């Protein structure tokens, strides 16, 4: 789902990402029993990762992690 | 001998045209066939243009084809075909512009700039099209014109607004059955007729509000036109040959978050603008 | 202009006994939906009217369980609910948001009646009751707070479990408001109503 | 005289209007047909792919006759 | 017989309504190229005015553009 | 009717109370559609001649009840 | 001779519908009456049947007169 939305959302994947916050994610962020809600949310992964790298970029090549799930 | 041969039907039919209707149903249907060249059309435009002006030729003083291909062919040339103005894919130009416009609930914004941070990426002919529409939910008389054309005036395209208050058919999502006057397109199409290029941006507003209770059911007819590969192959019961409208920025007023169909559910985020504050309104009111 | 279409201000609006502001969010605008419901002795049949539907019964109900739980706090004796008949008119009987928003606001009604004493008007309420008397997080915050302060209504009631949402807020809004957050249904009874007995 | 010279030069400009309508429409029924036979098509659903090429051949601009039959 | 003798029953209504028909749109003619030039000189009205001067010139009666260019 | 007759020529204008509410279709208003038969004058039209000049004063008689054959 | 005369005159103005006028949708009404006078029915059945063949031969674009009558 990562390299699918990550890739349709005109990005070439140019930022990562960590697991730790992922299961986060899954338990905080979208309490559906399915996974589309999931895609949802990685859907705005896209793009809170494509605003923070392109309003000013504090680093380059970054990798979002569980410390800041809140802050995404 | 054969350009002589073509050039003489050609001047011969225009001759005995002009001599015998009202100069050409009142000098428009010359107005339209040169009207045709000076915007640049498809190919498959050019020879519905030609039947356009068939149906006007056959009776240009008779039928009310002498009227409604005379409009027929007004509508093909009016909606400027092959027509895109220089836009400019920006950001901060943006941020300063949504600064001057007033306050706003601020919100609102940064979803903007969050799909907009999505839109100078790069994959595919501009950007990949996997997005929401955005879409706009809440009352009327908020900012739903002030932001859209300050966004509007921020990426530069043309602007226009399309009410929705209750559409019954796909006759004004499309034509009607044009092969009667009377038969006209949608206000969609007379929006897309009144902006000067192929590509605006838009407000839609007042969704939820629609009514559909007859064969032709617009919801299916938004489908049509909301959906990205479909509103470049989306034709008029009015016209035949598709309008190239797919390159489209497109946000949406709703004012239901629930009365709006269920396969108009997906494919949006809901932008909650309910009324400004007290101090927001006065502001706004009191220096712009 | 003319005359006035409205009062001057929404900041005193005669704070009645069984008014109940209902801040749904209505298609066209953002309403205030003042229900009312009176009380009276009769016979415990929760009288179904002002076009109720399936959910807002229930919700009625869940009112007065979690009420019964708690007589005390609304003046209400221990068998009150076996000898009470209620009714209630709602403008849009059939919701508009299609969900109990106003919940707690239905809730307000009934106890508003319940206490035959003023629920406060002027600071209006949203949010969702529970069988267990508590304010369930409600989809949708920043309209009900809008809507509100669109009435100029100050004082806003908001679930205590969306303090995560309050954050999220532009902080050009809350300036002129404030939010008073509550997790269960009697906090919210207790400050809308001065006299809750 | 006035309704005799009406109804000759409308049928002038009826029947050079029929020349034009078949001079600058064409290469579209030809695609239904290019279109039929590209299609492994059965003996029944060949002969009803003729029948609709036999529900064209009439007005077709803006007309119901076979338009239909074309998207058909 | 019953549809060419209403055809040429109304044709003889038209020419009794021309020959000692006074009151037609030839009534009105006179006052049409009398008042051509109380039209005014903004374009808007002289420009529809002027177009419609020679769209009038045929039958008022019979002929269908001549009477919308005759009443306009 | 004296109403507006009055406005008019209290604002030195001619006062036309027109029949528009009514009306068939855009006939009487907008004017009946052109290159053919079956045309009359619109009654805001009516109400333009029948003032003499750019600027009028021009009644919309009982407007309440309106419809119209054209589909729209 | 009768039903045969009704009947002569019906095949005969059938095929006036069969040549031009639509085709009569490729004699697809001709379907349904060859069909009725094939299978033996009963004498109602036949009379209303030759009755809507009557109610028949008509516009064929939505209409009661047609398009339920050949499903009838
Ligand atoms: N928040 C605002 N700040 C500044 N100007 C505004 C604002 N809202 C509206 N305007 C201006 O007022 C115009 C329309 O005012 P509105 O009352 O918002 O009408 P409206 O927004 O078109 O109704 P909706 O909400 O779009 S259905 C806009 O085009 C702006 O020129």
């Amino acid at each position: 789902l990562w390299p699918k939305q990550v890739r349709e959302s005109g990005m070439e994947g140019r930022i990562e990402v960590t697991d730790a916050a992922i299961l986060r994610v899954i338990s905080e962020y979208t309490r559906e029993a399915g996974v589309r809600g999931l895609e949802r949310e990685l859907g705005k992964i896209a793009r809170k990762g494509a605003k923070f790298w392109l309003e000013g970029a504090w680093e380059g090549l970054r990798t979002i992690d569980a410390s800041d799930i809140p802050t995404y | 001998d054969t350009n002589q041969r073509e050039s003489y039907l050609r001047e011969q039919m225009k001759a005995i045209q002009k001599e015998l209707g009202g100069e050409d149903g009142l000098s428009d249907l010359e107005a339209l066939r040169k009207k045709i060249e000076e915007v640049g059309m498809p190919e498959a435009v050019k020879t519905k243009a030609l039947k356009e002006l068939d149906r006007l030729e056959r009776m240009q003083q008779g039928s009310p084809e002498a009227t409604v291909a005379r409009t027929y062919l007004d509508w093909l040339t009016e909606v400027p075909w092959s027509k895109a103005d220089p836009e400019v894919l920006d950001i901060n130009h943006t941020r300063q512009v949504l600064d001057e416009d007033h306050y706003g609930l601020k919100d609102v914004k940064e979803r903007i700039l969050e799909y907009l941070a999505v839109r100078q990426l790069t994959q595919g002919l501009d950007v990949r099209n996997k997005a929401p529409i955005l879409v706009l939910v809440g009352p009327p008389g908020v900012g739903k014109t002030s932001l859209g054309r300050s966004i509007a005036r921020s990426m530069n395209r043309k602007f226009h607004r399309i009410s929705l208050g209750g559409v019954r058919d796909e006759a004004e999502i499309r034509g009607h059955r044009r092969t009667y006057i009377g038969a006209m397109p949608g206000k969609l199409i007379h929006a897309m007729k009144q902006v000067g290029v192929i590509n605006p941006v838009i407000l839609l507003d007042e969704i939820d509000k629609m009514s559909s209770d007859w064969r032709g059911d617009p919801a299916s007819a938004m489908l049509e036109v909301l959906d990205p590969e479909q509103n470049n192959t989306f034709t008029d019961h009015y016209l035949d040959v598709p309008y190239d409208l797919s390159k489209v920025f497109f946000i949406t007023t709703a004012n239901t978050l629930q009365t709006i169909p269920r396969p108009l559910l997906d494919r949006m985020e809901v932008i909650e603008i309910p009324g400004y504050t007290n101090m927001e309104k006065q502001a706004i009111a009191r220096q712009y | 202009l003319g005359i006035p279409r409205y009062r001057p201000d929404k900041a005193e609006t005669e704070p009645q006994v069984g008014t109940a502001q209902g801040l749904a969010w209505t298609p066209v605008g953002g309403t205030l939906l003042t229900i009312e419901v009176a009380a009276v002795p009769g016979s415990g049949k929760l009288s179904l009217t002002g076009q109720l539907g399936e959910v807002m019964k229930e919700s009625a109900q869940a009112a007065l369980t979690y009420l019964r739980a708690h007589t005390q706090d609304y003046g209400l004796p221990e068998d009150f609910y076996n000898k009470v008949d209620l009714h209630v008119h709602v403008p849009d009987g059939a919701t508009p948001k299609d969900g109990p928003s106003a919940g707690i606001t239905m809730a307000t009604a009934i106890a508003s009646a319940l206490s035959r004493r003023p629920a406060r008007m002027d600071i209006a309420m949203t949010g969702e009751v529970s069988l267990r008397g508590k304010v369930m997080p409600i989809g949708g915050v920043k309209e009900k707070l809008l809507a509100a302060h669109q009435a100029g209504i100050h004082k806003i009631v908001l679930p205590k479990d969306n303090e995560a949402q309050l954050e999220e807020l532009p902080k050009e809004v809350l300036e002129g408001l404030e939010i008073k957050l509550v997790e269960d249904v009697g906090e919210v009874l207790e400050y809308l109503l001065l006299p809750e007995p």
